[PDB]
């Protein structure tokens, strides 16, 4: 759920 | 000095050894090669076809030409259909014949290696299942023929464009006709496949009109689908799956909420990494040559 960051 | 590859990671802690490998540094780069040269292209870009881009598509066809001669059989199994054995023990003998209509005559020594990751390329025979490690199996494939001359510099958009577009139609044959079985939850980002959703959010970098929220939107996709990898993924879940795209897609579902193609591609890039490349029950079966070596990376 947190590669986008 | 070809190698027939073979596997070198057997335990968990292995995985050092491969994060600090050759093949390591060898196929990220050509991965994130491939991702360079198809940025902001459609795949109707005109492009260069070689003999050997040309050889790799007819390969390709003969695979496809096998499906259709090697219907799904009756079974009772709700999974993986038994036919998926027959037609992979074609492939399985028939691997390093394939490979050399590809390669040069002067390069044969080189064929029983690179055959190897053709037979890695497509599936497991035993589970009937597909999952990263086949497609990255093909990837390894096709880094090899640069490696030793086969494909040039030129050939790299038409590896991506034609071969691995045509590779990605055929492992949907598969799938569907012998009813395969996905070979790894909630944030796993696809069933089946990975590298075309890092490629194709690549051509969609600067897109005029298209944005992320934009591939959960059916109409854009049916739209837009022959020219965009990505979208055609996008379009192949769609057909496979039921209900709304939250439900069965969770982790694309929130990829659509990435404002730019750019964040997508660079954030595809390090789940890439993460969830393929350092899993351990998918590295566990990478083979090792000497085109892809297990030994340090070289300075």
């Amino acid at each position: 759920p947190d590669y986008f960051l | 000095n070809f190698i027939i590859p073979k596997k070198e990671i057997h335990t968990v802690p292995d995985m050092g050894k491969w994060k600090r490998s050759q093949a390591y540094a060898d196929y990220i780069g050509f991965i994130l090669t491939l991702n360079e040269g198809v940025k902001g292209k459609k795949l109707t870009f005109e492009y260069r076809v070689s003999e050997a881009i040309e050889k790799l598509v007819a390969l390709l066809n003969t695979l496809d030409r096998w499906i259709d001669e090697t219907p799904p059989v009756d079974q009772p199994s709700r999974f993986g259909n038994k036919a998926y054995r027959t037609w992979y023990a074609k492939l399985d003998e028939e691997a390093e014949n394939l490979v050399a209509t590809v390669v040069p005559t002067h390069l044969a020594a080189a064929v029983p290696e690179v055959a190897v990751y053709l037979k890695e390329s497509v599936g497991n025979s035993t589970r009937i299942d597909y999952g990263t490690g086949h497609e990255a199996a093909f990837a390894a494939f096709l880094c090899c023929l640069c490696k030793i001359g086969v494909l040039r510099v030129d050939d790299q958009i038409a590896i991506v464009f034609k071969v691995f577009n045509r590779y990605l139609e055929v492992m949907r044959k598969l799938q569907k006709t012998y009813r395969m079985e996905p070979a790894g939850g909630v944030w796993g980002l696809d069933d089946f496949q990975f590298l075309p959703f890092i490629w194709g959010s690549s051509q969609l970098i600067d897109h005029p009109y298209l944005e992320p929220r934009h591939f959960v939107d059916e109409k854009a996709v049916n739209e837009n689908h022959k020219d965009y990898m990505f979208l055609e993924c996008i379009l192949f879940i769609t057909e496979m799956k039921t209900g709304p795209f939250a439900e069965h897609s969770n982790q694309l579902w929130n990829i659509s909420a990435v404002p730019s193609w750019s964040k997508v591609n660079q954030g595809l890039i390090r789940m890439y990494k993460a969830e393929c490349l350092e899993k351990f029950p998918v590295i566990q079966h990478f083979k090792f040559g000497s085109l892809l070596p297990i030994h340090p990376v070289t300075s």
